[PDB]
RNA sequence: GAGGUAAAAUUC
RNA sequence: UAGGGGAUCGAAGAUGAUCAGAUACCGUCGUAGUCUUAACCAUAAACUAUGCCGACUAGGGAUCGGGUGGUGUUUUUUUAAUGACCCACUCGGCACCUUACGAGAAAUCAAAGUCUUUGGGUUCUGGGGGGAGUAUGGUCGCAAGGCUGAAACUUAAAGGAAUU
């Protein structure tokens, strides 16, 4: 249903060959992803390019079409992702929670930190574990940013990326920042890029 | 479920997964219904026309809810070859 | 197949291995050899009839502590020596 | 010997977040600020609140304090936080303009069919 | 109950395997099962060698190592303090502490 | 009066959802009692057994009473609390709560005829919780709740008039007797019965329609 | 008691037993 | 060895319904199995199936649409009368007005409703709801 | 990557 | 049981201490035995306390044995061929790790799963705890013993897992 617009651009093609998000998983593989093509030497795999910007417009499809924009929350304790995910919420409504999840927020009405999503959008499904656990007894469909080597328990739709490097993840959360706002339209034209720069979705060493 | 004249009784027909064609209950917590934007040329999400997918809790319990969704979203027509019904 | 046979050929094993396996019960084997019969002195009736040859100072066992004041009843139709029960408050002044 | 309390630590948590401005790392203008501002019923527990006070102002000029904002890391992280750097990108080939392109990644570049500059270095096993 | 998986020893498939004795007290048991320390030591303690060197009469000399491997039964491993009872969701941690 | 924090509890006191059966739809959690208390008055609290509970400390001997509630009205509408508490009178008041968030529907049928009124259920379904197998079977009309009188009284608590059951394992107890009966009612739905193989086109959630009042404000 | 000890009781108890059985034969 | 097909080629449909599997692959399937899967296809219960052919004895694939519970097997094949047929219909079958308890009589593999409209009778194999 | 260690102590 | 061996260890036993007593633990000495040939006996916590055959259900990293593919590495005399090793795959193994859709009273279990929505083929054993693995009878053995195996009577608890 998609015409001839949001297929991949080669301006866009060039981001993603560079941040090495092309780059899969160890020897370790999970069977239950078929994103294995043309696996390169020395252990390694290659994810492919194609269908991840693919994958990636269906994860801000649903993002779209919600009458808050603030039950979007997204899910951080990876430290190579903290700031990707604080500017999620100065573009979106989209209230995050980065660095440690204080578990009871889903289920435990009486507690401060008690938010009430629609989706959540989850970095790595290893270190943010609790939150699809708790996802899971609330009825909120899960959006994870999946590795090869990551488990998909409890997961919906997910786009198949590298957290193994710096440049890997952020990358991802800019190009997911983006279709939210080509959808629901603040910029109308879609040939033009986006206005500011991608480096500021990096995370940045306290040194 | 009906009688001898008129009278629809016993009503709530449940919900039916449209991936593994179960019924999704109550009590059923770890159910997810995933409501999908029609979007046309220049922006226009259209908030209101949706498609809903609704996946029960088994599917999520086995790990298998993204690649069930790859089947009911291209047969729909918006994927391509990235699924491959062959494997 | 549960351990037991499916075979449609096959009642005879599951007619002898009950067989086998009903001597484990208590009521089947009181039946068959005669234990009301031979022993347990009431040779399979409900009442007898006796005769008193003394009467008994049982003391009743723990945590209790009473005397059930018993006798000893000889029977008449196999003359066994069996103890027996008064069960009222001092029907034994009524016996001798 | 001695370690303080939990209250001690609540309401200077509760001062330092808010009182940055008027107050220094001097104890005498810390001790005679929390005579009005706060209602502190003994002069004991007071002066356990201004001596951790002391303590923490010490520690701010030094190094960031962590799980305390001040009303003031609250301005100056965020301006920090936006650092968006020069043309110098990283993603953006502008140093060795050509990407670096494996063999099996450039199988995958002809099989969605965008034209883009390929680089070949092929890795050893 | 069964706490254990192979509930004695590193025995999976085989029956018997082989009978060794104990050093602290002479006991009997098998091989895999007995728990086995590798105490590899010096020769001399780290207090002998400085005297050592210095009535050396060789320029250079390598320092021997008395290597041994010496086993233990159950009873004489938790008395002397080689290992430890632990909590029962630590007994499947196989990995030697460091 | 009171405050809700839910997002389904803003749709309850403003009056959008109107039945019950409209929650069931999309499995949504129910996490507070007042919810099923202004959508349906008419349930009925019942205690089971009270038993006390006692744990060994060290000087003395500490205690608590078990509260088993049932509560429900008729029409396919049960719930099942159980909590203990340090009193017998306060262990009783939030049996009636944990009860109120448990509540699930129960589908009743007909024995071998679509005549009217719905009296037995409509497929064999058994529960276990512990060693207890409850197997709900359907009676025909006027055959009587045939199940023990705590078994008897939670199904007289649902709508339905006629059932044979059968049971197995320790059912002298009744934390687990009566936790196996309603696994057991909640598994009528969870059984693909024919005549519902048409597929409806999946209806929208209220949360979406009528998501401007359910928010914060 | 040890359930080998009583066995071993029980044991010499037989061969007791059976030597005063094949003395009156 | 093997002693049943027609229970050996039933286990690996029920493991596909509870595991949500939608296709199957049985093997040495028989021409009975054959006369039995089409009684599920004609209630609709499964979809179409494909026996494929090599020499040996074949394998099918049963697109399964998801609306069986489960369909078991009757060891060994007991001979029912016309009498005995409400004792096999209110056992293992868990509502009147659905169910079918197959058995095969002389016109071949049949569910019980047709051979009440039939008056025959023969031996069972199992069940299908 | 090595770093200490065995007296006797029965019953209500 | 009958020969050969009989270095150590060492049921019996003798002594030295400990101890109220110590026929023990500990110390020392030392037969039978441990070894072997030719026969017997044939029980073990003979335990994975888990019958065997067949099918299906889930992912992951190792390893053994065989085999097939490499734009492979190394040994090299002139390139080889082997062997070793690496990568990928596939059978037959001993297993293990994470999980619970499932199972169980629970501990736990890829099997103890596919079991009240209780039928793949098939063999053996068990029916509250004692008295009894006893009595008697039969049979086997040189003997010690093995196998088969009750009753009278007595009791209402015995027992399993887990929590404090
Ligand atoms: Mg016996
Ligand atoms: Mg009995
Ligand atoms: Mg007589
Ligand atoms: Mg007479
Ligand atoms: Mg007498
Ligand atoms: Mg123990
Ligand atoms: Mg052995
Ligand atoms: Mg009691
Ligand atoms: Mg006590
Ligand atoms: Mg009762
Ligand atoms: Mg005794
Ligand atoms: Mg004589
Ligand atoms: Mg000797
Ligand atoms: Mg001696
Ligand atoms: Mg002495
Ligand atoms: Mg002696
Ligand atoms: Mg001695
Ligand atoms: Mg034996
Ligand atoms: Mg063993
Ligand atoms: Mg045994
Ligand atoms: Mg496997
Ligand atoms: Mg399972
Ligand atoms: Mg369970
Ligand atoms: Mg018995
Ligand atoms: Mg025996
Ligand atoms: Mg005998
Ligand atoms: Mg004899
Ligand atoms: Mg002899
Ligand atoms: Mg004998
Ligand atoms: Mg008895
Ligand atoms: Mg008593
Ligand atoms: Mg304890
Ligand atoms: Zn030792």
């Amino acid at each position: 249903s998609l015409p001839a617009t949001f297929d991949l651009t080669p301006e866009d093609a060039q981001l993603l060959l560079a941040a090495n998000t092309h780059l899969g998983a160890r020897n370790v593989q999970v069977h239950q992803e078929p994103y294995v093509f043309n696996a390169r030497p020395d252990g390694v795999h290659v994810i492919n390019v194609g269908k991840t910007w693919e994958k990636l417009v269906l994860a801000a499809r649903i993002i779209a079409a919600i009458p808050n924009p603030e039950d979007v929350v997204a899910i951080s304790s990876r430290t190579f992702g903290q700031r990707a995910v604080l500017k999620f919420a100065a573009h979106t409504g989209a209230t995050p929670i980065a660095g440690r999840f204080t578990p009871g927020s889903f289920t435990n009405y009486i507690t401060r930190s008690f938010k009430e999503p629609r989706l959540v959008i989850v970095t790595d499904p290893r270190s943010d574990a609790q939150a699809i656990k708790e996802a899971s007894y609330v009825n909120i469909p899960v959006i994870a940013l999946t590795d090869l080597d990551s488990p998909s328990e409890f997961v919906d739709v997910a786009i198949p990326c590298n957290n193994r490097g710096k440049h890997s993840i952020g990358l991802i959360w800019y190009l997911l920042a983006r279709e939210v706002l080509r959808l629901r339209g603040a910029l109308v034209d879609r040939t033009q890029p986006w206005s500011i720069m991608p480096d500021l979705y990096f995370y940045r060493d306290p040194e | 479920m009906e009688n001898d004249k008129g009278q629809l009784v016993e009503l709530y027909v449940p919900r039916k997964c449209s991936a593994t064609n179960r019924i999704i209950k109550a009590d059923d917590h770890a159910s997810v219904q995933i409501n999908v934007a029609k979007v046309d040329e220049e922006g226009r999400a259209i908030p209101g026309e949706y498609v809903t997918y609704a996946l029960s809790g088994y599917v999520r319990s086995r790990g298998e809810s993204d690649d069930s969704l790859n089947r009911l979203a291209q047969n729909d027509g918006l994927l391509k070859n990235v699924w491959s019904y062959s494997r | 197949g549960k351990g037991k046979p499916r075979g449609l050929n096959s009642a005879r094993k599951l007619r002898v291995h009950r067989r086998n396996n009903r001597w484990a019960e208590n009521n089947y084997k009181k039946r068959l050899l005669g234990t009301a019969f031979k022993s347990s002195p009431f040779g399979g009736s409900s009442h007898a009839k006796g005769i008193v040859l003394e009467k008994l100072g049982i003391e009743s066992k723990q945590p209790n502590s009473a005397i059930r004041k018993c006798v000893r009843v000889q029977l008449i139709k196999n003359g066994k020596k069996v103890t027996a029960f008064v069960p009222n408050d001092g029907c034994l002044n009524f016996v001798d | 010997g001695r370690v303080r309390t939990k209250t001690v630590k609540r309401a200077s948590k509760a001062l330092i977040e808010r009182y940055y401005p008027k107050l220094t790392l001097d104890f005498q203008t810390n001790k005679r600020l929390c005579d009005e501002i706060a209602t502190i019923q003994s002069k004991r527990l007071r002066n356990k609140i201004a001596g951790y006070t002391t303590h923490l102002m010490k520690r701010i000029q030094k190094g960031p304090v962590r799980g305390i904002s001040f009303k003031l890391q609250e301005e100056e992280r965020e301006r920090k936080d936006q650092y968006v750097p020069e043309v110098s990108a990283l993603d953006l080939s502008r140093s060795n303009g050509v990407l670096n392109v494996d063999n099996q990644t450039s199988d995958l570049v002809k099989s969605l069919g965008l034209k883009l500059p390929l680089s070949v270095i092929n890795v050893s096993a | 109950p069964k706490k254990r998986a192979s509930n004695g020893r590193n025995k999976k498939g085989r029956g018997h395997v082989k009978p060794v004795r104990c050093v602290n007290c002479s006991k009997s048991i098998p091989k895999d099962k007995a728990i086995k320390r590798m105490a590899i030591r010096n020769i001399v303690e780290a207090a002998a060698v400085r005297d050592l060197s210095e009535a050396s009469v060789y320029p250079e000399y390598a320092l021997p190592k008395t290597y041994n491997k010496l086993h233990y039964c159950v009873s004489c491993a938790i008395h002397a303090r080689i290992v430890r009872v632990r909590s029962r969701e630590d007994r499947k941690n196989r990995a030697p502490p460091q | 009066g009171w405050v809700p924090v839910t997002k389904l509890g803003r749709l309850v006191k403003a009056g959008k959802i109107t039945t019950i059966e409209e929650i069931f739809l999309h499995s949504l959690p129910v996490k507070e009692f007042q919810i099923i208390d202004t959508l349906l008055p008419g349930l009925q609290d019942e205690v089971m057994n009270i038993k006390p509970v006692q744990k060994q400390t060290r000087a003395g001997q500490r205690t608590r009473f078990k509260a088993v509630v049932v509560v429900g009205d008729s029409n396919g509408h049960v719930g099942l609390g159980i909590k203990t508490a340090k009193e017998v009178a306060g262990a009783i008041r939030a049996g009636i709560i944990i009860a109120k968030l448990s509540v699930i529907p129960i589908r009743r049928g007909y024995w071998g005829t679509n005549l009217g009124q719905p009296h037995s259920l409509a497929t064999k379904t058994t529960g276990k919780c512990g060693s207890v197998t409850v197997r709900l079977i359907p009676a025909p009309r006027g055959s009587g709740i045939v199940a023990s009188p705590a078994v008897k009284k939670l199904l007289q608590l649902a709508g339905v008039e006629d059932v044979y059951t059968q049971s197995n394992g320790k059912t002298r107890t009744l934390e687990n007797t009566l936790k196996a009966a309603f696994v057991a009612i909640g598994n009528t739905y969870g059984f693909l019965t024919p005549n519902l193989w048409a597929e409806q086109p999946l209806p929208v959630s209220p949360l979406d329609i009528y998501s401007d009042e359910a928010s914060a404000q | 008691m040890r359930a080998k000890w009583r066995k071993k009781r029980t044991r010499r108890l037989k061969r007791k037993r059976r030597k005063v059985r094949a003395r009156s034969k | 060895t093997r002693s049943s097909v027609l229970a050996d080629a039933l286990n690996a449909i029920n493991n596909a319904e509870k595991t949500g599997k939608r296709q199957v692959l049985i093997r040495p399937s028989s021409k009975v199995i054959i006369k039995f899967l089409q009684v599920m296809q004609k209630h609709g219960y499964i979809g179409e199936f494909e026996y494929i052919d090599d020499h040996r004895s074949g394998k099918i694939v049963v697109q399964l649409n998801g609306r069986l519970n489960k369909c078991g097997v009757i060891s060994p094949r007991f001979n029912v009368k016309i009498g005995d047929i409400e004792k096999w219909t209110a056992n293992l079958l868990p509502a009147r007005q659905f169910g079918y308890v197959i058995l095969t009589t002389s016109a071949g593999i049949m569910d019980h409703e047709e051979a009440r409209r039939k008056h025959v009778s023969g031996k069972i194999l199992g069940f299908v709801y």
